[PDB]
């Protein structure tokens, strides 16, 4: 029950890492549907 | 309207002004677009244009047209999205974009003193980019971090429970270039009661109690 | 030549006569003695507008900007 | 068989399952005052003048996009409705210029018609009256955007029918400008027709300009040339 | 409040105060008025021919 | 059962551990703290048991909506169609004095994600978006890290928790607008078009994100829901009056020593909420002027009322002010409340969209009128004009924001009217 704030690691984010983690989340996920068309136009 | 900070138009000066994404950044955009069902692909306009403002501190109209090209959507939707939302700045700002909540219990918390102190310590009026560069001052409405005493924002950071002296401290730390610890200060580390650390003081229960009889 | 207001000998130019039904138009024309020509009445064609069809999944109809 | 009984002022009428409220009132002769709705254009909730009360229902529903279940009784003249119309008309007339002398549609514009035949007789709200930068578009369309009520018609038309997709809205709250953001010329076939759709004097005919005035002119049936469509 | 003859007025630094808006012609119970308005060089609108028949005019 | 006594809290029976940023933030920390335990058995146990579990709990929605969750999530049980289903979790927190979603999503991500999975399998959704206020970059990045932990562990994704069902999750940052947090316009902000709310007759349930059936739910609802399934139904229903049962966060702001965040029983005396959790009202209990319950959209509560009024949806409706997001703010007597609420109206004027003329005009009015009251240069008869403005706005517009902008002024008018005309009059004197 030591009391210390342990999310201090979040101070380490430059402004990329969100999207870069999105890149690191590539695959891992089901292919999403194609609807009927390529674009609604 | 009659009362506005800046109007919204492109009068001049950036018809062709060069803007290009970085190849790794094309990889990133591809990764983003993979997160939406096909047949739409227009949902990515907002995140991709976010990204544009991310690698380039402010987006010229060539960035809007460029995103419209990448996603093959009519550009007027791109301009529309660019104007309707607060994040996107269509005019260049400095390296550091200062944002203060002037509305409500931040306002009730003396934050006006914070604003005035900033204007004096930097030496300029509101809404004007400082001489030289890298400091801009605009007040924004509620940012959501509230119980923590009046908050100021720099780029992707939250400085909470801020007194004027510490405001000066942060600002000068940015003059040197050393970015202070993001988290709130003067106690209250990560959104707590200052006095008691009350409510739950106990060791959290393990993966028990879930009997459910099933 | 003095002013240029429009002028005519067309005493009947400015008349208009409101009728409830076409049968009354042909009736008053026949009775009153001068030849006539009828145009058929037209109406808006009944339509189906479903607001939801703006947002539909695969259908080509989708409202940009709304 | 795929028909529905729905009362209007206690007068039943049989309508199709999914025709709108405004149509259902059209059938018996009620024309509910409106702006953004148009026969050729997809529905939107912008004008808010279409509000009408349905009894037993606490809130007022917008007659443009509301589908009609069975057994709705649509009270058009119920007090709550008339108060709603007076309200909406008031908020519209809040920020509007006084152009009726100079404005081209003075003999026509539906703000005057519906203003008299529905809305309240006296305005309020002294300090106010926002203004908008006007934007030149084509040689055909003279444009004063201060008179714009921001009713989205021109947008929906340009998008769906004209197909150009170059018109939109940019802003929030009081300040929303309707038109090209980049100050591009907008010209196309069928483009001129937009000056008929703008319900107020915001858009008008540049060459027709100031010459005439609606009540003074004598309308005459005719046909067209220059196109084989007759 | 006496009613004499029909003088047009203009602003200080005379603008031809008439806007051309056609009202005075529209309410004329003798119909005697004429207004034809072509937008002039400045883009503001004035009247080309604004006429009265004092004969027809009932004052 | 639980009699009129409420506001006495029992630790270790709470919901959110770590809410103050303690202990271990990981799948391992949250793992040992009870998150993601037996959860496979929930998902394989079937949707109907989950739905009936939530309805048995009888819990109520969040964000001030107050609607029962079991129904909203029960709509999606329709026989499946050739179009996919989604679960849209609303991470936006708008309105001042709140902090509601921020602290949760920072310090306990895996509980939110696990809620997303349980709800998705419950209603049959394919994937779960989470739309977060774009201000939260660091925060939502932490969320990214935790989700990545879930995929690497094989905890979600294909055959989540090794079960016979696959549920992906996506996360989208916000573009920084208040109305993006609204149930409907959220859908189209996801769609990439500028966020403006849809008319209600099409429901989000019937036609949702990308035109496919989906629901919208707040971080509190979704995040607490799986543990709601693991607490046994009526257990959660033990707390609070049977109308509105369970626990909810209360984020105390305004003027009190130690403004902070706690989780309490649904029903609590507001006085106790101030005394025994966050500090005390600065200057004593008698120094308070008025208290704004829940979100900023809610009308004022005067002293003699808030003293006796507890915290409940229905009970606050008896107080005439519906409950907001439950994050309450208090006001010193010394402050000028007219300036405070006026500034709040300025917040509403700056955040709104231009579809409905009634807000984009009326809210302009109430801005300028309230500013005039701040300077007090109006005339006494005009306050009732401001009233009828608020009424004619309310109920006539698409989203609740328009309605949400009508209530505060009305509140200020009801209780504090006699406070105005002395400022009116002293402007008459001082100015003339
Ligand atoms: C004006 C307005 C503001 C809203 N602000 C928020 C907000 O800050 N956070 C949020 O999660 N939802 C917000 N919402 C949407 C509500 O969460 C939604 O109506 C409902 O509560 C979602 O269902 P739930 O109660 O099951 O979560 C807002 C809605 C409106 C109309
Ligand atoms: S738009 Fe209509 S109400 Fe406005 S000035 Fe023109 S005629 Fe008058
Ligand atoms: S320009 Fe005319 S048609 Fe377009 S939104 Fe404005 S009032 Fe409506
Ligand atoms: S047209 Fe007639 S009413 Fe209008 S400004 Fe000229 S004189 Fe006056
Ligand atoms: S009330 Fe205003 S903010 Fe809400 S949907 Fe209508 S136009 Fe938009
Ligand atoms: S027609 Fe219903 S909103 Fe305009
Ligand atoms: S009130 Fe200033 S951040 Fe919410």
């Amino acid at each position: 029950d030591n009391t210390t704030y342990k999310n201090l690691q979040h101070h380490d984010y430059s402004t990329y890492t969100f999207l870069d983690l999105n890149l690191d989340l590539s695959k891992f996920r089901m292919p999403q549907p194609s609807s009927g068309r390529e674009s609604p136009r | 309207g009659g009362a506005l900070f800046v109007h919204r138009d492109t009068p001049k000066n950036n018809p062709e002004t060069p803007f290009d994404f970085t190849p790794e950044n094309y990889k990133r955009i591809e990764a983003i677009v993979k997160n939406y069902p096909e047949g739409h692909k227009a949902a990515a306009v907002l995140p991709v244009l976010d990204l544009a403002q991310r690698q380039n501190g402010w987006l010229p109209i060539s960035a809007m047209n460029k995103v419209a090209e990448i996603l093959q959507v009519p550009p007027m939707r791109v301009y529309e999205v660019a104007t309707f939302y607060t994040m996107y700045n269509r005019k260049p700002v400095g390296k550091y974009h200062i944002q203060v909540c002037t509305t409500t219990p931040c306002m009730l918390r003396n934050s006006d003193s914070i604003l005035e102190a900033i204007q004096k310590k930097l030496g300029i009026k509101v809404g004007e980019t400082t001489p030289d560069k890298l400091f801009t001052l605009i007040e924004v409405e509620c940012l959501g971090a509230c119980v923590n005493a009046p908050m100021v924002q720099i780029n992707d950071n939250y400085y909470e429970d801020l007194t004027p002296k510490d405001i000066e401290e942060i600002i000068d730390e940015l003059k040197a270039g050393k970015i202070p610890k993001p988290g709130p200060r003067s106690g209250r580390f990560s959104c707590e009661p200052a006095g008691g650390l009350t409510s739950l003081t106990e060791p959290p229960k393990g993966p028990g109690f879930g009997v459910q009889a099933g | 030549p003095l002013m240029g207001w429009a002028s005519t000998a067309d005493p009947l130019s400015n008349l208009v006569l409101t009728f409830s039904t076409k049968e009354d138009a042909i009736a008053f024309a026949e009775k009153n003695g001068w030849s006539y020509d009828v145009e058929e009445r037209k109406v808006p064609k009944p339509k189906s507008k479903s607001y939801g069809a703006n947002f539909s999944w695969n259908k080509r109809t989708r409202v940009s900007t709304k | 068989s795929n028909l529905i009984e729905v009362f209007v002022d206690g007068q039943s009428v049989m309508v199709e399952p999914g025709t709108t409220v405004l149509q259902a009132c059209e059938k018996v002769g009620m024309q509910i005052p409106r702006f953004c709705y148009h026969e050729r254009l997809s529905v939107a909730g912008n004008c808010r003048m279409c509000l009408v009360e349905i009894e037993k229902a606490p809130k007022v529903v917008a007659a443009c996009a509301m589908p009609v279940m069975k057994g709705w009784n649509i009270l058009t003249n119920s007090e709550k409705t008339k108060k709603a119309r007076e309200g909406v008309m008031e908020f519209l007339l809040a920020n509007h210029p006084l152009d009726c002398p100079i404005c081209d549609q003075g003999g026509e514009c539906d703000l005057q018609d519906q203003s008299m035949m529905f809305g309240s007789d006296r305005s309020r709200f002294l300090e106010g009256k926002r203004a908008v930068e006007d934007k030149n578009i084509g040689p055909l369309v003279k444009t004063i955007m201060t008179r714009c009520i921001q009713c989205t018609r021109c947008i929906r038309f340009a998008s769906e029918i004209a197909g150009v997709d170059d018109l939109g809205t940019t802003g929030r709250g009081n300040d929303m400008q309707v038109g090209t953001y980049i100050e591009k010329m907008f010209m196309s076939e069928l483009s001129g027709n937009i000056i008929d759709i703008c319900p107020v004097g915001a858009l008008t005919s540049k060459p027709y300009a100031f010459t005439a005035r609606p009540w003074e002119t004598r309308k005459t049936e005719s046909i067209d040339v220059m196109d084989a469509v007759g | 409040r006496f009613r004499g003859e029909h003088a047009l007025r203009r602003y200080p630094s005379g603008e031809e105060r008439c806007i051309a808006c056609k009202l005075c012609e529209a309410v004329c119970p003798a119909q005697a008025i004429t207004i034809e308005a072509e937008p002039r060089a400045d883009g503001s609108r004035r009247t080309t021919r604004y006429d009265i028949d004092m004969t027809k005019c009932i004052y | 059962p639980k009699k009129t006594s409420f506001g006495s809290l029992k630790d270790e029976d709470r919901i959110f551990t770590n809410l103050y940023g303690r202990h271990d933030w990981r799948l391992k920390g949250a793992q040992s703290r009870g998150d993601w335990y037996k959860t496979k058995e929930i998902l394989l146990k079937g949707p109907d048991w989950i739905l009936g579990e939530v309805k048995t709990s009888g819990l109520r929605g969040r964000g001030g909506a107050g609607f029962p969750t079991g129904l909203k999530w029960s709509f999606m049980n329709k026989p499946s169609d050739g179009r996919p289903k989604y679960l849209v979790v609303n991470a936006d927190e708008g309105e001042p004095g709140t902090c509601k979603d921020r602290e949760i999503i920072r310090h306990d991500p895996h509980k939110l994600v696990e809620g997303c999975l349980v709800g998705g399998r419950a209603m049959g959704a394919r994937a779960a978006y989470i739309y977060i206020r774009g201000e939260f970059y660091n925060e939502a990045s932490n969320l990214q890290v935790a989700i990545r932990e879930a995929y690497e562990a094989g905890l979600i994704g294909k055959n989540a928790c090794g079960s016979g069902y696959d549920f992906d999750v996506f996360v989208v940052r916000g573009a920084g607008a208040y109305i993006c947090g609204e149930e409907t316009a959220l859908i189209e902000s996801i769609e990439g078009k500028q966020g403006k709310p849809r008319l209600k007759p099409p429901f989000p349930a019937d036609v949702g994100v990308f035109g496919c059936p989906t629901t919208v739910a707040n971080v509190e609802t979704v995040a607490v829901s799986p543990t709601i399934c693991r607490r046994g139904g009526a257990w959660f229903a033990s707390f609070g009056r049977e109308r509105n049962s369970g626990t909810k966060l209360f984020n105390i702001s305004g003027h009190v020593n130690n403004p902070c965040t706690v989780e309490e029983e649904m029903s609590v005396p507001l006085k106790e909420l101030i005394e025994k959790h966050a500090g005390g009202v600065t200057g004593g209990w008698d120094n308070l002027l008025a208290v704004i319950p829940g979100g900023s959209s809610t009308p004022l509560i005067p002293k003699s009322v808030c003293e006796t009024v507890l915290m409940d949806f229905d009970a606050l409706i008896q107080a005439q002010t519906g409950l907001g997001t439950a994050a309450v703010i208090v006001m010193d007597r010394s402050t000028d409340i007219v300036k405070a609420i006026a500034r709040l109206i300025e917040f509403y004027k700056h955040e709104s969209c231009g579809q409905c003329t009634p807000c984009r005009e009326g809210v302009d009015w109430m801005n300028k009128v309230m500013a005039r009251f701040v300077r007090g240069d109006a005339r006494p008869a005009e306050i009732d004009s401001l009233w009828e403005i608020s009424k004619q706005i309310e109920g006539h517009t698409i989203c609740a924001l328009g309605d949400g902008a009508a209530w505060p002024v009305q509140g200020l008018i009801r209780h504090f009217r006699p406070e105005l005309e002395e400022r009116m009059q002293r402007f008459a004197q001082q100015h003339q």
